[PDB]
C-alpha cells in the first residue's frame, strides 16, 4: 500500500480539519494496514483516534485531531532514518 | 674561518676511509663535501636529518653530521678509481656555500 | 535520511582513491625515476604497503552498506591476511623511519652505517617478516560465522570453555600495533630534537620551530588516525545498534586515513623526492 495508506490518514485529517465518523472510521481502519518504534508510533495514533471516536459520539474532536497530526508526524521523524 | 678537514690518506682499492672536516670555531657549519672541473659529492641538513645522495656511486658512500659538534663525516666504501680525487668541504653562511675548506686528496691504487 | 550511508561510502570513496593514487603514483615515481637513497627505500616500501591497505576498502565498505560479507570464506581469509599484515608492515616502516632519522642526530657516526642501503634494506626486509607473522595468523584464523541472518567475517575464535581469547589478541595487537609503536616513534622524536636544543644566530631558533612543527604533524596524524578506533574495537570485546555500527566504521576510516595521508606526509614534504616527482608531472 505504500504511501497511499498513508495518504488515506493525512488527507483524513485535512477533512477532519473541516459525523466526522467517517472519516475516522476510515481513518481507523487505514492504520491497521500499518524497529520498536515504529510499531508503537501507530499504536499511539489509534488511541488517539479511538480517543476522537468517543467526541464525535456525542465538534469537539477538533482538539484530538489536532493532538493526533502531531502523532503522525511523530512517526514520520522516525520513518526518516530510512 | 679555518676549517680542518681530517681523515683522507691512500688506501687499497675494494677498502674505506671517513672523511671529517670539521668548524670547532663554530663560525662555519660544514653541511655538504665537494669533490677534470669539481666535483659535487653529497651533501646534508643542518640538523643532519635528509642527507642529499651523490648519483654517481650512492651505492659506495654515507654521510652524517654531528649537530652537537659541528662535524661533518663521510665515509667512503669500497670505491674505485674513479672516486680518486681532492675533496674539500664546504661550509655555510651563519645566517651558496661561502666558506670552502683547503681539503685532502684520497689516493687509491 | 539515508545520508550517514552515503556520508561514510564517500569517506572510504574520497579516502581510497587519494591512498590509492598517491602510493601508486609515489611508487611509480620512485621506481622509474629514482631507482638507492636509504630514505627512497622506505618511502617505497612504506608506500608498496600502506597502499595494500587501501586495496581492503572495498570490501571493508561492502560489508557497512551491506550488512553482510558476500565474499565467503577464502576471500575473507585473504582480506583479513592482507589489512592486518599491511597494517603492520605500514606502522611499523612508519616507525622505522622514526628511529632512522632519530639515530641519524644523536647518535652521528653510528648513523653512517645505519643509513646504508643494505642496513635499510635489511631493516626493511625483516619488518616484513615480523609482519608476516600476523599475516599467517590471520589467515589460518580468518573465517566467516554467521551472526545469527547475516554473515560476518573477522578472525575465528573458539568461543567455549570462557575463552575470552579474542580480546587476548585484540590486547596482543592494540600493544603490537600501537602502543610501543608509539612510544618508540614519540621517544625517539622527542629526544632527537632535545639534541638538537643542546646543540647551542638564529638559525637553531627557526628550525627548532621548523621540525618541532613537522615532528607534531605525524604524531598528531598517527594519534588521531588510530586512537578512535583502538579505543573503540576494544570497548566493543568487552561490551555493547544502527548509529554505533556507524560511528565505528567512521573510525575504521581514520586509520585507513593514515595510510593515504602517508604519502603526502613522507614524500611530497621531502624535498629530496618532492623536487623529483615536480619534473616528471611539471614538464
Ligand atoms: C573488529 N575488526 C574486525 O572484525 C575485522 C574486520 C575485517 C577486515 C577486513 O574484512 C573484515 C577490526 C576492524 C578495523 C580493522 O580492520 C583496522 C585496524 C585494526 C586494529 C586492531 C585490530 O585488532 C583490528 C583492526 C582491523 C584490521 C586492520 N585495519 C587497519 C586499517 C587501516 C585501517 C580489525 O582488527
Amino acid at each position: 500500500d505504500l504511501e497511499d495508506n498513508w495518504e488515506t490518514l493525512n488527507d483524513n485529517l485535512k477533512v477532519i480539519e473541516k459525523q466526522v465518523k467517517d472519516a475516522l472510521t476510515k481513518m481507523r481502519a487505514a492504520a491497521l494496514d500499518a524497529m520498536k518504534d515504529f510499531r508503537h508510533g501507530f499504536d499511539i495514533l489509534v488511541g488517539q483516534i479511538d480517543d476522537a471516536l468517543k467526541l464525535a459520539n456525542e465538534k469537539e474532536a477538533q482538539a484530538a485531531a489536532e493532538q493526533l497530526k502531531t502523532t503522525r508526524n511523530a512517526y514520520i521523524q522516525k520513518y526518516l532514518g530510512s | 674561518v679555518q676549517l680542518v678537514e681530517s681523515g683522507g690518506g691512500l688506501v687499497r682499492p675494494g677498502g674505506s676511509l671517513r672523511l671529517s672536516c670539521v668548524d670547532s670555531e663554530r663560525t662555519s657549519y660544514p653541511m655538504g663535501w665537494f669533490r677534470k672541473e669539481r666535483e659535487f659529492v653529497a651533501s646534508i641538513t643542518w640538523s643532519g636529518i635528509d642527507p642529499t645522495y651523490a648519483d654517481s656511486v650512492a651505492d659506495r658512500f654515507t654521510t652524517s653530521r654531528d649537530v652537537a659538534n659541528n662535524t661533518l663525516y663521510l665515509q667512503m666504501n669500497s670505491l674505485k678509481h674513479e672516486d680518486t680525487a681532492v675533496y674539500y668541504c664546504a661550509a655555510r653562511a651563519p645566517v651558496d656555500y661561502d666558506y670552502w675548506g683547503q681539503g685532502t686528496q684520497v689516493t687509491v691504487s | 535520511s539515508p545520508a550517514i550511508p552515503v556520508i561514510i561510502t564517500a569517506v572510504y570513496s574520497v579516502v581510497f582513491v587519494v591512498g590509492l593514487v598517491g602510493n601508486s603514483l609515489v611508487m611509480f615515481v620512485i621506481i622509474r625515476y629514482t631507482k638507492k637513497t636509504a630514505t627512497n627505500i622506505y618511502i617505497f616500501n612504506l608506500a608498496l604497503a600502506d597502499a595494500l591497505v587501501t586495496t581492503t576498502m572495498p570490501f571493508q565498505s561492502t560489508v557497512y552498506l551491506m550488512n553482510s560479507w558476500p565474499f565467503g570464506d577464502v576471500l575473507c581469509k585473504i582480506v583479513l591476511s592482507i589489512d592486518y599484515y599491511n597494517m603492520f608492515t605500514s606502522i611499523f616502516t612508519l616507525t622505522m623511519m622514526s628511529v632512522d632519522r632519530y639515530i641519524a642526530v644523536c647518535h652521528p657516526v653510528k648513523a653512517l652505517d645505519f643509513r646504508t642501503p643494505l642496513k635499510a634494506k635489511i631493516i626493511n626486509i625483516c619488518i616484513w617478516l615480523l609482519s608476516s607473522s600476523v599475516g599467517i595468523s590471520a589467515i589460518v584464523l580468518g573465517g566467516t560465522k554467521v551472526r545469527e541472518d547475516v554473515i560476518e567475517c573477522s578472525l575465528q575464535f573458539p568461543d567455549d570453555d570462557y575463552s575470552w581469547w579474542d580480546l587476548f589478541m585484540k590486547i596482543c595487537v592494540f600493544i603490537f600495533a600501537f602502543v610501543i609503536p608509539v612510544l618508540i616513534i614519540i621517544v625517539c622524536y622527542t629526544l632527537m630534537i632535545l639534541r638538537l636544543k643542546s646543540v647551542r644566530s638564529r638559525e637553531k631558533d627557526r628550525n627548532l620551530r621548523r621540525i618541532t612543527r613537522l615532528v607534531l604533524v605525524v604524531v598528531a596524524v598517527f594519534v588521531v588516525c588510530w586512537t578512535p578506533i583502538h579505543i573503540f574495537i576494544l570497548v566493543e570485546a568487552l561490551g555493547s545498534s544502527t548509529a554505533a555500527l556507524s560511528s565505528y566504521y567512521f573510525c575504521i576510516a581514520l586509520g585507513y586515513t593514515n595510510s593515504c595521508l602517508n604519502p603526502i606526509l613522507y614524500a611530497f614534504l621531502d624535498e629530496n623526492f618532492k623536487r623529483c616527482f615536480r619534473d616528471f608531472c611539471f614538464p
